[PDB]
């Protein structure tokens, strides 16, 4: 489809909502032209959904809570309000990590106040103070407790910070309040950057006057890397091949400790940017730490920001990036030989959150695979900003897609494969379109790195290529 | 490393020696984790009944818990009616959390809208949010109806479902004569069940409630059939067919299964089946109304009684043999229609399963949870046959539940061992699991947690999930089953004692050690 | 010694102290064991390419086999019609080994008499005893029917059934009119499945040979199933269940779903259900004959073809989709009748379920066991799965057959890596699931067996096995499943599926060593 | 009912037969009159079966191979004939053992001539050499080959007696032929007999010129013990509690050289009469040894048993046999006092083979409960004058009962419970009638010591007293 033709279909689209749902709509909707740059131009982002149209979007207890907060394996979260809000979040997502489930680690086990109409009416603040005792008596290896607030916290006027400080105190704990209340912001994307706050305000100058930490020269910290399926660690072995210290992972298989050392690092390599830049650009103020994004997924992705790290060094760490590059080259080659003969020329759309829906087209493009539509659900400006030069010309590009949209979109241009949430997952299943979880990974995994880029390929291939897609009509219709 | 010919996923490939070695260099060098000697001292100490005192003596804390919120049974509860949206007021992180939930159970399209009420309408109320969802709802995926239920959010701050739906009418936003049933869904009362009861009766008073004066009861020569919040599709269809078998003219109200299981034929049907608003307006017509899980259809029970004049019979959850038997016998006796062959037949069919595997079942021990009707009924059946219930939680039970599952427990040799546990978590059934150790559970996925737990503290204590109840996540197409009837009497029994063998084939196949009674006939 | 409290039976009762005391000092004493190095050494010796290859070399000795004889699947043919006797002429040895085995796998009465042919009848013949075993059965157990069989003993004798029938009629042991239909079935030709030929045929034969002359095909506007040596009730079921939804007119030709499936309800009923002796008179006029696997019925094939003058389709057993759909098709053409919304719904289903399951089920590896028809739409049903059969074996194929599944896989990427064994007894399949390990074994129990060696190599060489198939012993009710049409393959599905998922569960549930993949979502 | 009622429907259900088979039938079926105590006089046994009238009697190559060789653990047992007989019998029987399945034992194996047309027409001794090589090469650590032959062996005119002799000259190996054709005999008793007498003649005096096994005078061996669910170790222990020294155990979880080793021994307890009555008079005629019955079904015949056997040596293994009693004194009685209740009054129909119908009478007196009816597949006349006195007065007893005639004496008698095998279970379960496997034990066991009899009062409990069986009339008629 030529651009005249994206155009058009927009608007077809755009045809059945009401007027003011139209005018939103539109302003959501571009055709991609890489000639020019900037998103004021385009597409406007991170503002709030109309209402009714079936959007995407989370909350910002998802963002907080379910996002930065949750991997972090030895705190205990307490989801502060009704039981839902915990219920529905409870290993939802595949923040891996390694540890004794409800001894020292407790990822996937969900903690909630579990309010109920007393506390509605009385507040909750006894309560939360009575359940921190609790918590105390009943995990004591626990290294630190987090109250993520649920919708009803902001709006009954209770004061977790008070309790958080006199629990804290009380007890010589931290106890990081998080103001992450659903109705707060647009999506997941406020929940973000109020746990980034919260890390900011609460754990992350815990060891300002510690100076017993031994660091090198090759101190690194991975921020905004959740090890979806193990990504993290797919990631870090790499840039321990480098030569590399990985001081902090942030936060999928985190420690409170490794956040509390994130400072003492020379370089933080940020790999999702949209749910960590608060916290990086508030490390470089502070401390004085640079921080730069790289991107793991597929071999010329990673072997670019491999390279673009190692050069943040000395000479050592760039030998051993040249060393790691060439120990990888046949696997990832192999890797190529295998599955692009079989996915070449593909068409993928995909609609994922923050960071993905522009991280993973090099991966795709590796695979000969072309991706002719991309959005996202909560992203900002800048983040579309990055995206207009990773996209191809006259390509989709769609931001807080409803699901008339998006479905309408799919009817038109016929990808071969989409890549979304598990949302969207079975209405496309439905429509005979091999689809692919690009937030979970289908449960696989993971896809950082060149192991993750095997993994990568073999998934997008045995779907793709999957002999069910032929059965879907009848022999007799 | 990867090679090309075995790729391996996650497990095992973090196995690996290079992973190993760097998972163990970063735990050494910047977790600061605690010595694995404690861990293992603590871990034994959660294992014991000290522990379990601690644990049961909480107050404030929730830990894992069994059940889920309000809205989501509204939601449910709103799927099964035809061409209908539903519609929850309040904030969108719900509605995307309530879609991903039955996502992951049901493996099919959830369709559900939310008005996306932010901070602003944290101060005003969410009338411009409904006025402007309604008008977008019903313009974009035109249902025939829309269902509204209500976040936590807009129930603090207290909308007015009704006015702010009757000013969406007034000023234009949606037509006078469109169908919107509302219900408060406060998810800090109850739980998702309560949803469904609130739902439902919502969604009769407004298609009933203003229509009485016409209504003659039993002038349809029908019987409605009110399933309540069930995830089991095999359960509509099962009473439907046993119904159809009889002869016996049947309506069942919020029936969800046909768009629970739309073909992939390479077209999405946001919409399939339903109760029509037809059925819905006719239901006082009918001869009676039958609960099917009448523990949380109590709003409804009063409403039909109410209003509708119907004399709700009181029937247990057709779960079971006896339970199944006076369901029919009921609805004999109701429709005046004569229980037929083909149902004596397939009762007899039970019955000989359960002759057939009565040695294997004998005395097992379980740990079960659930929703109150459910448990209850897994409880009533077990106790059939010749299984000892021991744990029995439901953490969305009351203590009028707890009095009638006592008396069941009282009524059978098989219950003198079971204790009855409401407001209770999963983390207290884990205790329970540890201290007073049962064969089996019988519960939802979250349960295999559990297990591993008990697995850690050695194979000889370890305590084997049974799939069987909402929702379950890392199973395919369990969903499909059915527990209701003697058809799902037979299909739990299968399972049961399938389970067992499976566990004693296990705990047999070690050679020249457990293997002389690794038999080949059980 | 036992606690009262807690009863041990065999296990762990033997695993206590002073038992495991006695048995080592029997063994040190008087059992003259070889040491348990050597033991050790030729277990690994028996895991290795170079015993599979002298395995592979047997001509005279067969282990294990996965077949059995002919008598049995006559009996279970017999068993298919309506208030007849299955009647084998011979040793009564047989006859309790058959009941005995139909026992175990149907966990219900399963009746058949013998004429007991002792040592004198090895030189003079069982003349005597048929007329004696006619009259007996006749005045005993009041059947309408006597259909008879043969022992290995009477085969290799020579008795002339006929002869003997015939005689029996003339001399007044049982009346000339009474239906006596018969069948060689020599145990050492072929297995049980072409028993089950033979005796169709005969029965065929008996009430169709001499009344051919006013039959005109297609006069009763039916088709004719015979399903052929089947297992599961479901199978019979999901076709008669398939072609009433079609308004097919159809004749089960040898239907025993009844008599294998009575109810429990005080009396026991030796005889139930069954294809009458009107339908098989009335066969002939039907429009066609279908047979449902085609690679066990040829000689009922050349019956029905040169004698009722039906052409038979070429169809596939229907298993999967692609062979449910060529049936529905086939049986569409032949009757008229369109395929109705509810199968293309039911195939939509099981399309949806496919797309639900893919990713699991892609590029798993499987041994499999069973019957030519069988084996061959499990073969197909994999392969429209992406799964990877590696060692398919029937140990009664023959070269044709071998042929038509090579040419099966052929048609597929998936079938790469596939060797199709005939005449290979189970013995021979564990040497391949040692050499060349699978992921998982489909056959009957006594891969149980298979599944123990591999687990004693190692637990990350265990082969887990999946029962489909004849005999099962150690699962309960499992001869209830379907495993043909879209029913059969969706049941088949969800088998596969949790089967790797729970294989998957078991290897991560492994606590801060693989628990990091022990996912609540799959 | 009184032994006139008993008689009349005796007549009453043999009135539906045919002349012939009705006086045939009429010389199987008796009222016991303890009294007198002739089977000479009331009931016919070890007679060829009616034909067609569905006898559960098997064939001689299940009394044989099924029975006496086949548990034997060390050897592997060659099924010679068509593949039936073999697969029919793999693993039905539960002769528990103890080792190495395929490597040093081989129990639940089916090794199998396979016969096929041309093995018939042409012979099958090549095609059995054949097979004892293969044999030896995938299986060297086997101790010895037995040749069962099944129905087409002895009628086309195979010779494996010189084939056995040739092969294990050549091989060093011990290759015993058995000519257990399933057309000889009547039943499983001739099994028995046969696989007694190739015992005698191929195995047995292995060792009659060796004198380097150390003997004590305590040295007894258990004859007829099959190790049914455990049965033979659940009694060896009680006799290894007494002082004595089981140097054989035959043939359950037997080995071939502990049977070359029985006749050192200094006793011969033998529990299965029928089957092993045959080896236990000959060890008695060529070594000397005396051989006693034994019974140890329930405490009371337990104790007597044990007393009995000690009273065959020294005071001090009489010591032993009262401290062993006096040790197991209060488990049975906790069995007694728990069950005894609850089965008090229930009466029991027993149909088995050859001993269990009569042996297992005194557990279920112990339990309270009381045999009305008991009978035998092949049991010879000997077996009912040992069951006379064992079973009380007026009660009915059963030779080789046809199907019709176990249900109609069921019908009329009703009993509480029925102790049968497999071809009857399903049959009386729909009759609703409670039904106890007394030849696998329902997969459970052991019944025989005093461990043993805890788990048939558990088993005969749970059976008896089971919900299931007040509910197979439905509700509405
Ligand atoms: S944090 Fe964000 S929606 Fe950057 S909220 Fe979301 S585990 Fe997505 S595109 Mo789920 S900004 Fe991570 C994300 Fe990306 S949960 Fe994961 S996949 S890279
Ligand atoms: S050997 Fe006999 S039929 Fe004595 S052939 Fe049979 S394992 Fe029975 S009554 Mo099955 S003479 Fe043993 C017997 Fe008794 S197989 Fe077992 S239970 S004590
Ligand atoms: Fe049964
Ligand atoms: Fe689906």
């Amino acid at each position: 489809m030529s651009r005249e033709e994206v155009e058009s279909l927009i608007q077809e689209v755009l045809e059945v909502y009401p007027e003011k749902a139209r005018k939103d709509r539109n302003k959501h909707l571009a055709v991609n032209d890489p000639a020019v740059t900037q998103s004021k131009k385009c597409i406007i982002s991170n503002k709030k959904s109309q209402p009714g149209l079936m959007t995407i979007r989370g909350c910002a207890y998802a963002g907080s809570k379910g996002v930065v907060w949750g991997p972090i394996k030895d705190m205990i979260h307490i989801s502060h309000g009704p039981v839902g809000c915990g219920q529905y979040s409870r290993a939802g997502r595949r923040n891996y990590y390694i540890g004794t489930t409800g001894v020292n680690a407790f990822v996937t086990m969900n903690f909630t106040s579990d309010f109920q109409e007393k506390d509605i009416v009385f507040g909750g603040d006894k309560k939360l103070a009575k359940l921190i005792d609790e918590v105390e008596t009943l995990f004591p290896l626990n290294k630190g407790i987090s109250v993520q607030s649920e919708c009803p916290i902001g709006l009954i006027g209770d004061d977790i910070e008070s309790v958080s400080k006199v629990k804290g105190a009380e007890l010589s704990k931290t106890i990081v309040p998080v103001r992450c209340e659903g109705f707060r912001g647009v999506s997941q994307s406020l929940g973000h950057h109020i746990a980034n706050d919260a890390v900011r305000d609460w754990v992350l100058g815990k060891r300002d006057e510690d100076t017993t930490f031994a660091s090198t020269p090759y101190d690194v910290a991975i921020i905004g890397d959740y090890n979806i399926g193990g990504d993290a660690w797919s990631s870090r072995i790499l840039l321990e091949e480098m030569g590399l210290r990985c001081v902090a992972q942030w936060s999928g298989d985190g420690s409170i400790s490794e956040i509390e050392l994130t400072p003492k690092v020379k370089l933080n390599l940020v790999h999702c940017y949209r749910s960590m830049n608060y916290i990086s650009r508030h490390m470089e103020e502070k401390y004085g730490i640079p921080w730069m994004e790289y991107n793991f997924f597929g071999p010329t992705k990673t072997i670019e920001s491999l390279r673009a790290i190692a050069a943040k060094f000395d000479e050592s760490i760039q030998k051993k990036c040249e060393e790691v590059i060439a120990k990888y080259k046949p696997e990832w080659e192999a890797v190529v030989a295998k599955y692009r003969p079989r996915l070449e020329g593909k068409r993928v759309m995909l609609y994922i959150g923050g960071l993905r829906p522009r991280h993973v087209i090099g991966a795709y493009e590796d695979l000969g695979m072309e991706v002719v539509g991309t959005g996202y659900e909560f992203a900002h400006n800048d983040d579309y900003d990055r995206t207009m030069k990773e996209m191809g010309d006259s390509t989709l590009l769609y931001d807080d897609v409803t699901g008339y949209e998006f479905e309408e979109f799919v009817k038109r241009i016929k990808p071969d494969l989409i890549g979304s949430g598990i949302k969207e997952k079975f209405i496309f299943q439905k429509m005979g379109i091999p689809f692919r979880e690009m937030h979970s990974w289908d449960y696989s995994g993971p896809y950082h790195g060149f192991d993750g880029f095997a993994i990568f390929a073999r998934d997008m291939d045995m779907t793709l290529n999957n002999p069910c897609w032929k059965k879907l009509q009848a022999p007799w219709e | 490393s990867q090679q090309v010919d075995k790729i391996k996923a996650s497990y095992p490939l973090f196995l690996d020696q290079d992973y190993k070695d760097m998972l163990a260099k970063k735990r050494d060098g910047f977790e600061e984790k605690y010595p694995q000697d404690k861990i293992d001292e603590v871990f034994q100490w959660t294992t014991t009944k000290e522990y379990q005192e601690l644990n049961f003596q909480r107050e404030a804390l929730t830990v894992n818990p069994a059940k889920a919120c309000q809205p989501l049974g509204a939601v449910l509860c709103a799927l099964g009616f035809e061409k209908t949206m539903p519609y929850v007021h309040g904030s969108q992180g719900c509605v995307a959390y309530f879609r991903s939930y039955f996502n992951r159970h049901f493996r099919e399209p959830v369709s559900c809208v939310s008005d996306s009420m932010t901070e602003d309408a944290a101060v005003f109320g969410g009338q411009q949010n409904m006025k402007d969802g309604l008008q977008n709802c019903k313009a974009t995926y035109k249902p025939d109806m829309i269902a509204v239920s209500t976040t936590c959010m807009a129930e603090v701050i207290g909308d007015d479902l009704n006015a702010f739906i009757n000013n969406s009418k007034k000023e234009g936003f949606i037509p006078d004569e469109f169908p919107v049933p509302f219900a408060h869904t406060p998810s800090f009362v109850g739980s998702h069940v309560t949803g469904w009861d609130n739902m439902f009766e919502g969604i009769a008073r407004y298609f009933t409630l203003k229509s009485m004066d016409d209504k003659v009861v039993g002038s349809n020569k029908k019987i409605n059939i009110v399933p309540g919040f069930e995830t089991y599709l095999g359960n509509f269809r099962v009473i439907k067919r046993m119904l159809s078998e009889m002869g016996v003219g049947y309506s069942l109200l919020s029936d969800p299964e046909e768009v629970l299981d739309t073909p992939a034929d390479g077209q999405f049907r946001m919409y399939a089946g339903g109760t029509t608003q037809e059925e819905m307006k006719d239901a006082p017509n009918a001869l009676n109304t039958v609960l099917l899980q009448p523990w949380h259809l109590e709003k409804t029970k009063k409403f039909v009684e109410g209003t509708w004049k119907h004399e709700v019979p009181k029937l247990n959850i057709p779960m079971g043999l006896d339970w199944t038997d006076e369901f029919l016998m009921k609805v004999s006796e109701i429709s005046g229609q004569p229980i037929p062959a083909s149902l004596t037949k397939e009762r007899g069919r039970l019955v000989d399963m359960m002759t057939d595997s009565h040695t294997w079942l004998h005395g097992k021990r379980f740990a079960l949870w659930g929703d109150p009707d459910f448990v209850m009924g897994l409880v009533k059946f077990l106790l059939e046959l010749g299984c000892e219930p021991v744990h029995i939680l439901c953490h969305n039970g009351n203590k009028r539940w707890k009095k009638a599952v006592d008396a069941i427990l009282a009524a059978s040799p098989y219950g003198k061992n079971a204790t009855v546990y409401i407001g209770k978590d999963l983390w207290h059934l884990r205790s329970l699991v540890f201290t007073d150790k049962p064969d089996f559970m019988i519960g939802n996925s979250y349960g295999k947690f559990i297990q591993r737990d008990t697995l850690h503290k050695g194979k000889e204590f370890e305590v084997p999930l049974i799939r069987i109840g909402f929702p379950i996540f890392d199973r395919h197409h369990l969903h499909r089953s059915t527990t209701l009837g003697y058809e799902g009497a037979m299909q739990i029994l299968t399972t049961l004692v399938n389970s067992i063998l499976e566990r004693l084939d296990e705990e047999t196949r070690g050679m020249q050690a457990t293997d002389y009674n690794h038999d080949l006939v059980r």
